[PDB]
């Protein structure tokens, strides 16, 4: 990721695809690019770095999940 | 209106030479004719 | 190299896919296949003005969409005709050894056909000959003899010993930079062995027909268009009076060619010059009209092409678009695989790593054709169907055992819908007064 | 002062009077082509317009897009007058429209995500190398130009067409708190109005006319010379303009 | 349709013809005097014309310095636009190498072609003037007359009969 | 570089006196000091009409904040005529 | 690439320590009333703005000498060069002589600005430093040289010019004596011919 | 030399255009250029307008500039390493081969040879979208895990390796153009 | 210059002008006729104005609604002599026109 960073600041291509696949859950399929980067913290234990990724279009689709095409007809609504 | 008149000589400057040129030039070919800086007949006639 | 000067300017000229092939008789070059840029670059190949080859380039480089390169295929000549069963000056040219331009003239069919024989014969005569028997045959001797039309309404007719169905697997070794497949015989066995042909190599076939049974009416079925029908082979069949002579060919492609097909550009209502109106009466455009024979006709104050119909009856742009889906598609995937493989880490069954097929075709072709609304979105409120292209693809668990030794997956499915154009439209009112 | 001080003085003439040109004589180019339009597409691209920006052929129809159009709104006017009456009240009399004003902000982006080549900004622009392309700059220098050469805009709106409207000011801020952008402001107001067939044309007219500036008896003015003959013809023309026409003596 | 005289593409001067019609030629459609205005606009550098110290090319800016290639570019593709009869510019592939420090580019320019508006500076004249007769057939006919119809005659004896 | 700014100068000399000759406004400018109240950096004001009729041509001048020495000597020669 | 180009003698640069901000805006106007009718020539083009703010330190991070702020800065002791001090010497100087200055920035260059007013301050936040702000505007401007670039001029109506031995007359000085190089040659002929203001 | 003596080699001011008072002009023609082109013996020319010189080529083939910047760059890298190590054993606090204390030779490095480089335009710097390599300088050092002990008993430390990538100028400029017309 | 541009110059033209031929004839019809009378329903509805908002038509009475409104306010303004009068003299004072305003989506 640092060097992709790099690599964008440089020349300016930020986009890059990026997917998720869900268990048992809602899933995502969009184009994303790195927001900002995080802190380092050298301390006694191992420290977490926590990556910021914006994403283009943000909606979870169902997919995997089964029976949800007869579920949206069933609604009813005026 | 530059050379011999009834008062002594005079002297013309270079503009006016280039215009009346440019001028006759214009009646040879036309006023389509081009006589302006990229012309090869431009550098021609200035030089 | 050693340059002379700090600056050097040279100002010159000249210089699913675009470029179109024709496949003429002629003995101008030794290769099967060349490109040309030009009209002119045919002629310093002793290409007659008038000859097949010059109509259809000519035609074909005039069009709003003309192709950038067109290609000139080579099928080997014996013999040449020139037919007088129609007469009013009727000047022909002629080109042999690839300089001696002898543009013969005549003027007023026995007694011209005989006449322009003996006009030949007068002339270099130590190089070509001629013979009337209506028609008039000219024949060359090894020499590039190039016979043309230049007036009148005579029509130049090409014979050869050769046959198509056997030089098209030869054109297509040397190169296949090229889509659309145009040929000259036109006749009934050359056009369909033609047709057969772009298919299993996935090319558009073009062909204007001068068959009068083509607007015959429609119990008749004795025309060529009536034969692909009934095979179901796609090719843009069009009935035309200028077919022959000028092979018009070259006007449809020079409208589509500069277009990519993303786009879903109709061609229903588009113009093409050279073409000239179709005069028909309206039974004979509704008979040609359920042969799949499109027509170009001179409308209210102009003149323009109807529709883009195949012999099998689906719409031109859809062929189009459905080979630029299956190029696309095939390109890309393989594209990544390499990737994968050219860094030692080469893709794997193992359920794992196949999903990221997601975002590989999603990528590329898919999005592509979105931001072109070439592809449809969105949502249907009578269906109640969602047209969002879906992927599937099947997991370890189902794969038999017989393809993971032959390393082998198969079975994926996409979908797709194609955004539609708008041909017609017909009002109703009624002017109802209150009471 | 010294003599080579000289050159350097006549470079300040020379750059300074070169740079002029170039910008003067581009304007002049513009108001003379009458068969160019530019159109802008504020919004709707994505909903129902897409139809007219199919129509644009980067020739002679051009279509300016935005990277992102922050706001726009549209503001028309009209002027009410009032008269008094003995009653201590006051009356009203005829109203009156005054044209229209548009105004809206965007950004143009060093980094763009969607490069359509359709897009007369997008000419030139590199399609894997954005950033060196010179995105923001490549947009001043076609803007400007149509300001100052008083084009007659067309907007195309998601909500309605408008046609006939005129720049009137814009502004460019590279703030600090962005950077490798651009941020944009418009505003346009309603400018609310030879060849060709003999029928159709109708009494024109010219006023008092002076003699003729491109040829004899303006030298005479002037005080020049009169063009030479080029021979051709000789003895027969001399012979009838001589003394058909004379001489300006 | 700007006039001027004739530049050869190949040698740079001016375009006497061939050997068989040497001669002068004026440069009269739009592509030939285009090129030579596009020849002579980038070939002069700028400053390096008396008379006019505005004309010109600035090469000495970028030539032999450390310059940024999309700079360049901008410059060469403006000089153009200042024609008033130039449509769009087409392609342009600008590389440099840094081995042997060249800089080559290229592109082609697209432009339309008008009318001639009149003839009477170029050469013919478009008009057909009658002649006069000749001896007396003015006064007493003429005897074509008569070998029209007797030609009528024997092409309607000839088209009867089948043939 | 400079930039192209205005300037101007404006000249008082002696009481014009008319005799036997011809008149030349020219020859009065010298002060009995002899050099004339010049002013140049002062913030004017000027209107002058010219024409071609029987009445002369007038023209109209205004100056802020000039010295007390020279309205002095304007106070003085109020029955006289200045050039 | 063209900053390399300006020497310390006649093509003169500055540089701020900082800019944070900088905008550049064009203006027309038209008739508010109803055209005639193409009558496209109801309208006309204002002069172009540009501002911008900036900042000067007493602790740089960059001295390159090409810089004119930096002209005989020292290199290890910025704060005793008094850094500040030195811009404002230089602005006012170019302000009150009115140059017409050259802008290069981010995306194109300007050319023919002069100044119409900047500002300065040192707030209690920031010290040790100068906020600064500029106002440029485009200037519309249109002897030793070649005859064959003379045009004819006009001076109007002249008077005797300079102090001479005439209008020395006219302000009733004394004449200037005749520095004796020659006296017997001219002598002569001077008096009989000129004669003398009198 | 009177062209090229007062000024820095770290801005990498090619000599190719440059004028050089009293010499004068190459007179050979065209043919006799390109030959001694090939000799790699440069010419003052008379050029278009004016007289200027055509290549800063040496003899084995590199352009001058560049032989400059390099013994610039080894001048430099070789006294600001010395003035570093002189200080710490000066306060009595010797550098010593621990591999606690050599990677400190990176700020050195970076510090007075290879940012001057930088702010001066003399280095590159960026990345590069064809061969997909970055032009960023790389230091490597080695650690005490891989110095044989023949150097600890003479107390060397060898193999240290940098990398630097140079900004070409421009010579040559060769326009092509061709005027089609629409139909 | 080249007939091909003559023959798009007159598009520009005639397209342009086909504008004013639409916008303009709209309104001059619009005003040709006074029978149609417009009318504005900001708030009330609701509390009892559903009795007149029944009598509109498709065809006279227009009636327009918006999908919201925010705010809207009314107000009038008087003016009066700022000299102390002759003295009752109490005509010295003018009405103005009421404005009202509202704001919608």
């Amino acid at each position: 990721l640092a060097q992709w960073q790099r690599q964008a600041n440089v020349t300016g291509l930020i986009y890059l695809p990026v997917q998720v696949e869900g268990s048992q859950g809602l899933s995502l399929n969009t184009i994303g690019w790195i927001q900002k980067q995080p802190d380092l913290s050298y301390g006694t234990e191992v420290g977490q770095m926590d990556w910021e990724i914006g994403v283009l279009d943000a909606w979870l689709s169902p997919d995997q999940i089964q029976g949800i095409a007869a579920g949206i007809t069933g609604l009813l609504g005026l | 209106n530059y050379g011999l008149t009834g008062s002594g000589f005079n002297l013309p400057p270079m503009d006016d030479l280039v215009q009346e040129t440019k001028k006759t030039f214009k009646s040879a070919f036309g006023e389509d004719f081009n006589t302006e800086s990229n012309s090869v007949a431009d550098k021609l006639i200035q030089i | 190299e050693y340059q002379d000067k700090v600056v050097d300017v040279e100002v010159s000229l000249g210089t699913g896919f675009e470029t179109p092939m024709f496949l003429a008789m002629h003995g101008n070059f030794p290769e099967r296949i060349r490109f040309y840029v030009s009209t002119a670059g045919m002629v310093a190949d002793g290409f007659a003005v008038g000859s097949p080859a010059y109509q259809f380039a000519t035609n074909a480089f005039a069009g709003n969409f003309a192709p950038q390169r067109v290609a000139i295929g080579r099928m080997s000549i014996d013999s040449s005709k020139v037919d007088f069963t129609g007469t009013t000056e009727q000047v022909v040219v002629n080109i042999t050894l690839n300089k001696v331009v002898k543009a013969v003239k005549i003027n007023v069919p026995a007694q011209i056909a005989t006449a322009l024989a003996d006009a030949v014969t007068a002339d270099l005569t130590g190089k070509a000959t001629a013979v009337a028997t209506t028609y008039v045959t000219v024949t060359a001797s090894p020499n590039v003899v190039s016979v043309g039309k230049g007036a009148g309404v005579y029509k130049i007719v090409n014979e050869s010993s050769e046959t198509v169905a056997t030089v098209l697997p030869s054109v297509i070794a040397e190169n296949h930079n090229w889509y659309f497949l145009a040929t000259e015989a036109r006749s009934d066995a050359d056009i369909v062995a033609a047709a057969e042909f772009a298919k299993a190599n996935y090319k558009l076939h073009i062909y204007n027909s001068t068959d009068v049974d083509a607007y015959a009416p429609e119990n008749s079925a004795a025309s060529v268009f009536d034969t692909l029908k009934s095979l179901s082979y796609d090719s843009l069949g069009t009935s035309d009076a200028g077919a022959d002579v000028d092979f018009t060919e070259g006007s449809v492609i020079g409208a589509m060619a500069a277009n990519d097909p993303s786009y879903g550009d109709s061609l229903h209502l588009k113009t093409m010059p050279g073409m000239v109106p179709f005069a028909g009466s309206d039974t004979q455009r509704s008979n040609a009209w359920s042969r799949n024979a499109n027509i170009y006709r001179g409308l209210y104050g102009g003149g323009s092409y109807i529709e883009g119909k195949t012999s099998s009856g689906q719409y031109v742009d859809v062929i189009r678009f459905s080979h630029w889906v299956k190029f696309r598609m095939e390109e890309s995937v393989f594209a990544y695989m390499k990737r994968r493989s050219d860094m030692g880490l080469s893709m794997k069954m193992s359920d794992e790593d196949l999903p990221v097929l997601k975002s590989v075709l999603m990528n590329n072709p898919i999005n592509i054709g979105i931001r072109n609304g070439g592809i449809l979105t969105g949502y249907d409120t009578e269906n109640k169907v969602s047209y969002d292209p879906t992927i599937i693809i099947p997991k370890r668990a189902n794969i038999p055992t017989n393809d993971l030794a032959a390393r082998i997956l198969r079975d994926v499915k996409v979908e797709l819908v194609y955004n539609n154009s708008l041909h017609y439209v017909k009002i109703r009112a009624s002017v109802v007064l209150d009471r | 002062i010294s003599p080579a001080q000289q050159a350097q003085a006549d470079k300040r003439a020379r750059d300074a009077a070169a740079a002029k040109r170039k910008q003067d004589t581009e304007v002049s180019n513009a108001k003379s082509r009458e068969d160019i339009q530019y159109t802008m597409f504020v919004s709707g691209l994505r909903r129902g317009r897409l139809n007219e920006f199919e129509r644009k052929n980067r020739t002679d129809d051009l279509a300016i897009l935005f990277d992102s159009v922050t706001t726009h709104t549209y503001t028309k006017d009209y002027n009410k007058s009032s008269y008094a009456v003995e009653s201590k009240a006051k009356a009203s009399d005829h109203v009156t429209t005054q044209d229209g004003k548009f105004t809206f902000s965007g950004t143009v982006t060093d980094s763009p995500y969607l490069i359509d080549p359709r897009n007369m900004i997008d000419r030139d622009t590199d399609k894997e190398n954005p950033m060196l392309a010179r995105r923001p700059a490549k947009a001043i220098e076609i803007l400007e130009l149509i300001a100052d050469s008083h084009q007659l805009v067309t907007l195309v709106t998601e909500d309605n067409i408008l046609s006939n409207y005129v720049i009137t000011s814009f502004q460019v801020d590279r703030s600090s708190e962005a950077g490798s952008s651009i941020n944009v402001q418009v505003t346009l107001e309603e400018f609310r109005f030879r060849t060709s067939d003999p029928k159709k044309a109708k009494n024109a007219n010219t006023g008092t006319k002076q003699t003729a500036e491109d040829g004899a008896v303006d030298d005479s003015a002037k005080q020049k010379r009169q063009t030479p003959y080029i021979g051709k013809n000789a003895e027969t023309k001399e012979r009838w303009e001589n003394a058909a026409i004379g001489t300006t003596d | 349709q700007f006039k001027d005289l004739l530049l050869d593409p190949l040698t740079g001067d001016l375009d006497f013809g061939t050997p068989g019609d040497r001669g002068m030629r004026l440069a009269l459609t739009n592509q030939l005097s285009l090129r030579q205005r596009l020849y002579l606009r980038f070939a002069i550098w700028a400053g390096d014309w008396y008379f006019d110290e505005t004309f010109g090319f600035p090469y000495r800016t970028f030539v032999g310095k450390k310059t940024v290639k999309a700079v360049l570019d901008g410059r060469i593709k403006s000089e153009v636009r200042q024609e008033p009869d130039v449509l769009q510019i087409t392609d342009f592939q600008s590389t440099m190498d840094v081995v042997s420090r060249s800089y080559k580019c290229f592109f082609t320019v697209v432009t339309a072609e008008g009318e001639e508006i009149s003839l009477a500076f170029v050469g013919e004249d478009e008009y057909q003037y009658p002649t006069p007769p000749e001896s007396n057939v003015q006064l007493c006919g003429d005897e074509g007359v008569i070998i029209n119809f007797k030609n009528k005659l024997y092409y309607l004896i000839n088209f009867r009969l089948p043939k | 570089m400079r930039a192209m700014e205005r300037t101007y100068t404006l000249v008082i000399g002696r009481p014009v006196v008319i005799g036997e000759k011809p008149v030349n406004i020219e020859k009065f400018a010298n002060t009995s000091k002899g050099d004339a109240y010049e002013i140049k950096d002062l913030h004017i004001e000027f209107n002058v009409k010219k024409d071609n009729s029987k009445e002369p041509n007038k023209g109209y001048v205004t100056v802020y904040n000039l010295s007390d020495e020279v309205v002095n000597y304007l106070s003085v020669n109020q029955r006289e005529s200045l050039a | 690439n063209e900053f390399e180009r300006k020497n310390r003698t006649d093509d003169l640069a500055i540089l701020f320590d900082s800019v944070t901000t900088h905008t550049y805006t064009k203006d027309y106007n038209k008739s508010s009333y109803a055209v005639e009718s193409k009558a496209s020539d109801h309208v006309t083009t204002q002069d172009g703005k540009f501002t911008f703010s900036g900042t000067v330190t007493d602790s740089p991070y960059l001295i390159d000498p090409r810089n004119m702020i930096d002209r005989d800065t020292d290199k290890e002791n910025p704060m005793l060069a008094r850094r500040p001090a030195k811009a404002i010497e230089i602005l006012e100087l170019i302000a009150d002589s009115h140059q017409l200055v050259t802008l290069v920035t981010e995306d194109n260059i300007l050319s023919n600005y002069v100044i119409t007013s900047f500002q300065v301050d040192r707030s209690s936040e920031a010290g040790s430093s100068i906020n600064v702000q500029v106002t440029l505007e485009e200037f519309r401007f249109k002897r030793t040289s070649d005859p064959k670039k003379a045009k004819n001029a006009n001076t109007g109506t002249k008077q005797t010019a300079e102090d001479g031995a005439v209008d020395d007359s006219a302000k009733q000085k004394r004449q200037t004596p005749y520095i004796g190089k020659n006296a017997e040659t001219k002598e002569r002929w001077e008096n009989a011919a000129i004669g003398t203001t009198d």
